[PDB]
Formats: C-alpha cells, sequence, structure tokens
C-alpha cells in the first residue's frame, strides 16, 4: 500500500498505486468506476477493506 | 429474472402514512441472486 | 458629469453582482474546452467493434495474433478520436485568435 | 463433466452450473483425447490465467 | 465564472489527468494580467 505495483484482482490486471479508501461501498459492491470508465476502487477478497 | 438468474432487489424504510404509496424517493439494494434457470410467467403471494 | 460616471459606475456593479448574464460569452468557452475534453475522456469507454472497449479485458484473454484483431479497432478508433478533437480544437482556437 | 458415465440427447441437452471452485484447464487442454478444444471469446492457453 | 480544475496543484480533470489529458498554465499569472489592465 501507498506503493507503485502492477495490480491484479480477479483477472483485473494493471499499474498503479493502493490506498485504502474511506469509500463506504454498500455490501455488494466489488469496484469503483471513474468517469472515464476506468476502475477506481476494488473490494479484496481476502481483506474486505 | 435475467438468463436464467432471479435477482432480487429490495428496501424497508420506516414511514408514517394512512393513505396511499409514499410519495417521495430511495433505491432497492440487490439482497441475492439464484442461478434458478426455470421459466417464470406468472406469480402469487403468501399470507398467514 | 463626475456624479454621472460614478452613478453609472454604480450600475455595472449592481448589473453584474445582483445578476449573472454578460459573461455568457466567456463562460461558453471555458465550457466547450471542458465538454470536448470530457467528450475525449468518454470516447475512451467506445468499443469501435471490439469485444470491450478496456485493453487489459483482451490482453488477458487473447494471446497475441488474435488480441491484434481487438486492438487495432481500438487504435484505429483512438486515433481518429483524437484527430476529431483536434480538428475541432484547432478550428476553435481560430475564433479565439 | 467429461467422466460422466450417459450423455443426454441434443433435443434435451443437459446444463450443468459450475461455481465456487478453481479450474485447471490443462486438464482439458492437455488432454489428447479430445478430437476438438475450440476457444471463441478466450484464447485456451489463458484459461488458467 | 464557474470552473472545474485549472492545473492547480494535483473530478473532471483526475480523470483527464488519468488519461494524459493535461491541462498547462499560462505564462502570464492573473496577478501579472491584472498589473498591465
Ligand atoms: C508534493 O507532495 C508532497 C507530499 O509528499 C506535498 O507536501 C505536503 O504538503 C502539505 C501542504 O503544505 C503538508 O500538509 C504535508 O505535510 C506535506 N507532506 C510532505 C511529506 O511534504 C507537497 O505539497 C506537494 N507539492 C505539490 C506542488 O503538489
Ligand atoms: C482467506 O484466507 C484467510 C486465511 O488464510 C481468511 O482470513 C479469509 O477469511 C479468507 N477469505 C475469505 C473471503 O474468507
Ligand atoms: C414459458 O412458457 C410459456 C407457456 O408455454 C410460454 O408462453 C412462454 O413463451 C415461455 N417463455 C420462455 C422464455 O420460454
Amino acid at each position: 500500500k501507498n506503493k507503485c505495483v502492477n495490480f491484479n484482482f480477479n483477472g483485473l490486471t494493471g499499474t498503479g498505486v493502493l490506498t485504502e479508501s474511506n469509500k463506504k461501498f454498500l455490501p455488494f459492491q466489488q469496484f469503483g468506476r471513474d468517469i472515464a470508465d476506468t476502475t477506481d476502487a476494488v473490494r479484496d477478497p481476502q481483506t474486505l477493506e | 429474472n435475467i438468463d436464467g438468474y432471479f435477482k432480487i432487489y429490495s428496501k424497508h424504510t420506516p414511514i408514517n402514512l394512512v393513505r396511499d404509496l409514499p410519495q417521495g424517493f430511495s433505491a432497492l439494494e440487490p439482497l441475492v441472486d439464484l442461478p434458478i434457470g426455470i421459466n417464470i410467467t406468472r406469480f402469487q403471494t403468501l399470507l398467514a | 458629469i463626475a456624479n454621472q460616471f460614478n452613478s453609472a459606475i454604480g450600475k455595472i456593479q449592481d448589473s453584474l453582482s445582483s445578476t449573472a448574464s454578460a459573461l455568457g460569452k466567456l463562460q461558453d468557452v471555458v465550457n466547450q474546452n471542458a465538454q470536448a475534453l470530457n467528450t475525449l475522456v468518454k470516447q475512451l469507454s467506445s468499443n469501435f467493434g471490439a469485444i470491450s472497449s478496456v485493453l487489459n479485458d483482451i490482453l488477458s484473454r487473447l494471446d497475441k495474433v488474435e488480441a491484434e484483431v481487438q486492438i487495432d479497432r481500438l487504435i484505429t478508433g483512438r486515433l481518429q478520436s483524437l484527430q476529431t478533437y483536434v480538428t475541432q480544437q484547432l478550428i476553435r482556437a481560430a475564433e479565439i485568435r | 463433466v467429461f467422466n460422466a458415465t450417459r450423455f443426454a440427447s441434443v433435443y434435451a441437452w443437459n446444463r450443468k452450473r459450475i461455481s465456487n471452485c478453481v479450474a485447471d484447464y490443462s486438464v482439458l487442454y492437455n488432454s489428447a483425447s479430445f478430437s476438438t478444444f475450440k476457444c471463441y471469446g478466450v484464447s485456451p492457453t489463458k484459461l488458467n490465467d | 465564472v464557474t470552473l472545474a480544475d485549472a492545473g492547480f496543484i494535483k473530478d473532471l480533470i483526475c480523470a483527464q489527468k488519468f488519461n494524459g489529458l493535461t491541462v498547462l498554465p499560462p505564462l502570464l499569472t492573473d496577478e501579472m494580467i491584472a498589473q498591465y489592465t
């Protein structure tokens, strides 16, 4: 976290910095998407955070 | 029912009203998806 | 004449303070600058006839050669999308000049 | 899915759901027995990935 | 006038930046423009 990496979640590969979100995801959500139709948030499988 | 998945979305909200379906706004959250695959032509509720 | 000029300046302050109307000529430029860029952001969501608009969703699923038959679509669309925006922007720039 | 003792008739084709499981497709793909193994929205080598 | 960001030390312009749609500043600061005026 707070470091640059090649991420993958579920096959949603990419590149970025991961950081703990204060986005109050409703329990059924696993993604957030930016206006660009690019992901900007993810709910980890092993850790809900 | 979408493509064999029967999906239920719901909301429970407090109110104070004697007449009609409450004018106002809210969203139903997805409660459950089931892979059931059946045809549904028609439906009925259950009382107690 | 001084009283009249000072009065007229008072009427400009009131005119531009009490409502927002005259500045639409400036505002429509800042609006069009943004709207064209927002459209170019949105054009990344476009499929251009590929299996996905998204690149990794192709590259994670297909090999090298079968990806390209999708990827060159996205390239062709995105390159024309930039050329469209740049044609609009060069044209627009002439007005501002 | 491959080892059932009997299969179905095509006028009445069977459909088994798969979920909540781990998928080593190299089992199927490295099995010589298959006259065809053709993938349409994915390449076969990526099925493990 | 009511803009949505203007290149001021980093939202429409978070997304623009995250696609390489950069907005460069003017050469002349709004103070310089006011001074000339
Ligand atoms: C570049 O990033 C650094 C952070 O690494 C910014 O420094 C922060 O500035 C704020 C506001 O003055 C302070 O509250 C923080 O404590 C600073 N953090 C650190 C570690 O220095 C800096 O402002 C950024 N510069 C620009 C131009 O955006
Ligand atoms: C993943 O495994 C860890 C233990 O290895 C456990 O804490 C966690 O609950 C598991 N994930 C889920 C979604 O249960
Ligand atoms: C479901 O069955 C009814 C009764 O035969 C039929 O009218 C309807 O077309 C069927 N729907 C689907 C999607 O098969």
